[PDB]
């Protein structure tokens, strides 16, 4: 009965340097029950090829997972990950910002 | 490795 | 210098959609090793990490045999916690279980855990003595009934002290290269000027492992613990971590602050000033 809504977090593997070979990461943690749907999203539509992180739990028993994809950022793609979860009453999303 | 059972 | 072996199972029931998903992850320290999933194609137990590789058949047979005589026991631990909690077969519910050991650098146990949770919630769990049980309510005490009368807590106790310590020493030995290397963070302050009269201050940890690192700001040496934002530790996804620590502070103020950053990876903790 009781539940707990996802942190988001989206960021970079290594520092963005446009034109430069990354991976882009959205880390969801903190929510319970455990299923969740994640997208990452490149100028608003999803990104086919998202690979995720094994399920795992917090000493707090909250699971936690990382979806992540390869991507070369520029200066005008918007990037954003899209999350839903039964603690949201509509996906909650949330864009990717350089500087966190 | 893991524990190599006991039902609640 | 200090080690764990922990592994984590997760049973979570589905009704009308089948039986119930039973998913177990393990780790050395911050690194996964092994998974089993009973959703995939062929359930298995398989290696995450590049020093469990070598292990042989035997261990692998003998990992997924037990694997999935553990994901039949948690489908039956979610059907006797229907009955003990008096809820309807149409829910979905989870059991967790988290155990394993702590070793210190000499590989001695430090301390053994065996601990339990449904919904979310704790359920029992091994107390540090390895004896003894901690129940939460009155289904748990049940349960706990029934451990001390099949001497469960000795079961555990021979597993925590014997092959938990002994398979963590070799996977220690076979994965030093990384299992024992310590990754200092590469660290900055980063400036961002919200309006006239004020400016966010960012401290950045980046490449680090293990995870567990303090980064804190600092006014005129002194913590800055309510005013500063912390965000969680974050994997980077190729082994390392990641984590910012920020605080709002008045224009021309800035060299009141410093970032403080403690890491096992570094000799001496670090102070950092904005460099404009």
């Amino acid at each position: 009965m009781i539940q707990r809504t996802p942190k988001i977090q989206v960021y970079s593997r290594h520092p963005a340097e446009n034109g430069k070979s990354n991976f882009l990461n959205c880390y969801v943690s903190g929510f319970h029950p455990s299923d969740i749907e994640v997208d990452l999203l490149k100028n608003g539509e999803r990104i086919e090829k998202v690979e995720h992180s094994d399920l795992s739990f917090s000493k707090d028993w909250s699971f936690y997972l990382l979806y992540y994809t390869e991507f070369t950022p520029t200066e005008k793609d918007e990037y954003a990950c899209r999350v839903n979860h039964v603690t949201l009453s509509q996906p909650k999303i949330v864009k990717w910002d350089r500087d966190m | 490795r893991v524990k190599e059972q006991h039902l609640w | 210098g200090s080690h764990s072996m922990r592994y984590f199972y997760t049973a979570m029931s589905r009704p009308g959609r089948g039986e119930p998903r039973f998913i177990a992850v393990g780790y050395v320290d911050d690194t996964q090793f092994v998974r089993f999933d009973s959703d995939a194609a062929s359930p298995r137990m398989a290696p995450r990490a590049p020093w469990i590789e070598q292990e042989g058949p035997e261990y692998w047979d003998g990992e997924t045999r037990n694997m999935k005589a553990s994901a039949q026991t948690y489908r039956e631990n979610l059907r006797i916690a229907l009955r003990y909690y008096n809820q309807s077969e149409a829910g979905s519910h989870i059991i967790q279980v988290m155990y394993g050991c702590d070793v210190g650098p000499d590989g001695r146990l430090l301390r053994g855990h065996d601990q339990s949770a449904y919904d979310g919630k704790d359920y029992i769990a091994l107390n540090e003595d390895l004896s003894s049980w901690t129940a939460a309510d009155t289904a748990a005490q049940i349960t706990q009934r029934k451990w001390e009368a099949a001497r469960v807590a000795e079961q555990l106790r021979a597993y925590l002290e014997g092959l938990c310590v002994e398979w963590l020493r070799r996977y220690l030995e076979n994965g030093k290269e990384t299992l024992q290397r310590a990754d200092p963070p590469k660290t900055h302050v980063t400036h961002h000027p919200i309006s006239d009269h004020e400016a966010t201050l960012r401290c950045w940890a980046l490449g680090f492992y293990p995870a567990e690192i303090t980064l804190t700001w600092q006014r005129d040496g002194e913590d800055q613990t309510q005013d500063t934002e912390l965000v969680e530790t974050r994997p980077a996804g190729d082994r390392t971590f990641q984590k910012w620590a920020a605080v709002v502070v008045p224009s021309g103020e800035e060299q009141r602050y410093t970032c403080h950053v403690q890491h096992e990876g570094l000799p001496k903790p670090l102070t950092l000033r904005w460099e404009p």
